[PDB]
This record gives C-alpha cells, structure tokens and sequence, in this order.
C-alpha cells in the first residue's frame, strides 16, 4: 500500500531545512555527500526520507542511485530517479493533469510529481501536497520561470 | 531561459562538473563557491553515473586545486588551476573508463 | 610550479581564454573577477592573434553573460552561463576560422 | 642609436603605476583594452611608453601586436613581442648571462631582458636597469618562484 498522509506530511517537515540541515540531520553517506558539496538539490533526498520514514523504504537494490544515512537506510539523490522510483512502486497514479495549475489539485492530498520545462538543474521536482498547498511551499522558490508541463498525483491515504 | 543542461552527453556531463567543482574548491567568496558547487550539481542530476566517480574526479581536481601558481602580475591564479585540471589525461581517461556508460 | 600554460595550441588558448573571460565577466566578487582577468591574460600574451579576435569572443560571450537562468535550487548559475558559452558553435567556429593561425 | 638612460628612466616613472592607471595615463585603445580588462601586464606598454617617449617610437607596421594610445602613438602589449622588438632594432647586446643574478649587471645601465622558469603567464620580463635596482622594483613581487635563465643587457648612454 502507501505512506499515511499524515505519517509523511510529519516526516517531510523533519527535513524542511537547508541542504546543509537535512545533511547533518541525516547523517551518514548523506551527510558527507552534502557536507562535500556533491549533494545540492534536497528535493530527492527529502522524499526518501518521508519513505524511510514511514515504513515504505527504499530498497538497498532498487535501481537508482542513492546513497546510505546514519540510520543505515537509503536515500536516492536524483530527481529523474525519485520520480520513476515513485511510478514503479507506488502504482496507478489517482490524477494526471496535462498543463498542471495548483487550482487542478484541490481537495486531494498525497505526493506530487511536476515535470516541465525552464530549470536548468532537473526536469521536475517532487513533494508533498495536502489539497491547499506544497510540503516545501516555504523553499519554492516562485507563473514562475518553471513552465509545468504534466503534473502527476499519488493520493495519500 | 532554460540553460543548456539537457543537450550535454554523459562524457560532456562529467567533464562540465569536473570544471564546476574545481571552482568551487579554488575560489574563496561564498558566493562564487555557492555558485559553482550549484552549477555542479545540475550536471550530477543528469549523470548516470555512482557518486564515487564525482568524489574520484575530485581527488584528481585536489592535485591541481593545491597547486601554487605564480606569475609577473599579482595573482593566485586559481582559474587557472581548474583549465589546466580540465585537460588532465588522467580525467578523462576516468571519464572514458567509466562502468556506468 | 610552472602551469600548463606555454603546452598549449594556439586554438586551445583562445578557448582557454574564452572560458576565464567569461568567469571575470558572470562573476560579482573582485578577487574572483581579477583573478579570472589575470588567468585571460596569461593566455592573451602566448597567442599570436591580434586583440579583435579577444574582443569578438567577448561580444558572443555577452550573449551567455546577460541570460538569466533559473533553477529548483538558489543560485544565478553564473557559473553554467560560461560552461554553456564554451560550448558554442560560433565561438568555436570563429577560432578555426581565424586568418592568425 | 638609443634613448638615452636618463630620458628613458624619467618617461618609465611615468608609467610605473597599477596597469589600471597605465590605462588612464596613455588612454586611446590602450585604456579602451585596460578598461575593458583585456590587458594585465603593464609590462610590456611601459616599455613601449619608453621607446614612444624618448623619440624611439615603434613603427606602425612593426611585426608585433600593438595597440595605439591618446598619443597616436603604438603600444605593444605581449612580454614576447616586446623582447623580440628590441632584439630587432636595439642592435647587439653588450651583456648576455646564462643563469643571472643581479650581481652580474652591476655598474652598468640600460634595458634588461630576463627570461626564465616559472611564471604562469609569461616567459620573462623587460624593463629598466640603472645599476642597482630595476624601474619597477616596487613591483617587482619576489630567490623567488621565476628562475632566470638568460638576462640580456643593452646599454643606454
């Protein structure tokens, strides 16, 4: 089945943080990727955490980058990767939006892909949703330079 | 405007991080070094490639980050050290090694 | 330690050059901006091209400079604008076309 | 024949201050190219506001990179270009030291040429020679990093 809405939204907040925070929260290879430099984008590695988090880990031999936390479990690093991650265990997606606005989401919660056009470090982005707004809202950034393209919804239950 | 990160190959990927992190490492003001280690990370996105080939390219960029570059005009020359690293034989023969094509 | 900088050909150092002109023109901070300037000219004295050569690299490199790129993360990219620039068919182009060989 | 060692000593003080200011001094495409940043070593424009000032100018269509000043008048900006310059009209040198040291060019004054081992951004370097002390000694940064292989003296009277 799926994370709990609730357990994920709890867990997301955990790592909320600067890049720089959810390293050393994390610990372990993650941390010493971030404290590095080689680690950046906190999008990918915040989504694993809520799935470690709430009983839904991300496999050591899932087939996708990632690398190992303090708590010995696995985080992927890479947007592309979290996002076909998500279409090959979390099923059937409950809502696919061509030309996705916010407005096209209200009313369901649970996690979110965006894939679009105007980033110059990822093709999309992945979060939390709960019907109003993003789990990260308080990081996003912007009718912004990122033109959505498709936007794709697992419901939380 | 979208920069042109999507159109690079693997091998073009590497070698612009490869660039990338070794400015990050030589110049000292937080907001270039910021900057760099940003731009380094949009070419790892695309890589498909394991994390220990970035932390290899960067024990390659390390022996020429350490470098003392002098000259007639006050300078560290810190650019410098990253052009001459990004024509090391021993970088891109990693790249062209690499396992993960 | 001596750098790299008298082993390369004179199309090698004109790419050279556009790379760190590029870096003294994306980046804010002075001692970055000098020292990207400084490692441009150790490439300007080894060529044997009159300096308009110099001045077109840099009209294409304003076309990178003055783009605003954007990203899911902070940063201007400023770095990736060059990076971007040195991979540009007319740049590259006008070096081999050049009549200074 | 040659500048004499006293004009040309008075017209390289002239110029003997940051390339920046160099620019300003000499104006024309010479500041245009320092403004511009273009040109960082002074090096060669102050020998070449010697030459200019002591009614030894350099020919427009002298086989060396130039760019004109505010004067009309033309400046060299590569080391390179100036050494093989004075090569070509200075007639022969009347001092040439394999290994030098400054000890070797006591007593006697004129133009310098030293080339060597171990600068990033030039073969060697030109300038004035007045027995003792070179015309930018202040500059002058370093038994340092640059290993003299040949120095080359000719005398100005």
């Amino acid at each position: 089945n799926r994370p709990s809405f609730n357990e994920a939204w709890l867990a997301f907040r955990k790592v909320n943080h600067s890049v720089a925070d959810v390293g050393s929260i994390i610990g372990g290879n993650v941390g010493k990727n971030i404290t590095g430099g080689y680690f950046q984008n906190a999008c990918p590695i915040r989504m694993s955490y809520v799935l470690n988090a709430t009983g839904f880990p991300i496999a050591r031999n899932s087939p996708y980058a990632k690398v190992s936390g303090a708590d010995n479990k696995f985080y992927i690093y890479r947007v592309n990767d979290m996002i076909d991650y998500l279409t090959h265990t979390m099923g059937k997606p409950d809502l696919i939006v061509n030309n996705p606005k916010q407005s096209d989401f209200i009313g369901k919660k649970g996690i979110i892909v965006v894939k679009g056009h105007g980033w110059s470090n990822a093709r999309g982005h992945v979060t939390l949703w709960n019907g109003s707004i993003c789990s990260d809202q308080c990081h996003l950034l912007n009718n912004g330079p990122f033109v959505p393209e498709v936007g794709t919804l697992w419901i939380l239950p | 405007q979208e920069a042109l990160t999507t159109q690079y190959s693997q091998s073009e990927l590497l070698k612009n991080w490869a660039l990338s992190h070794c400015l990050a490492l030589v110049y000292k003001d937080d907001v270039v070094k910021n900057d760099a280690r940003a731009t380094a990370s949009a070419y790892l996105e695309y890589g498909k490639q394991s994390v220990e080939i970035y932390h290899e390219i960067d024990e390659i960029a390390k022996k020429y980050s350490g470098l003392k570059y002098n000259g007639s005009i006050s300078s560290d020359f810190n650019t410098m050290k990253c052009i001459d690293f990004i024509h090391d034989r021993e970088l891109n023969e990693l790249i062209k090694r690499r396992v993960e094509k």
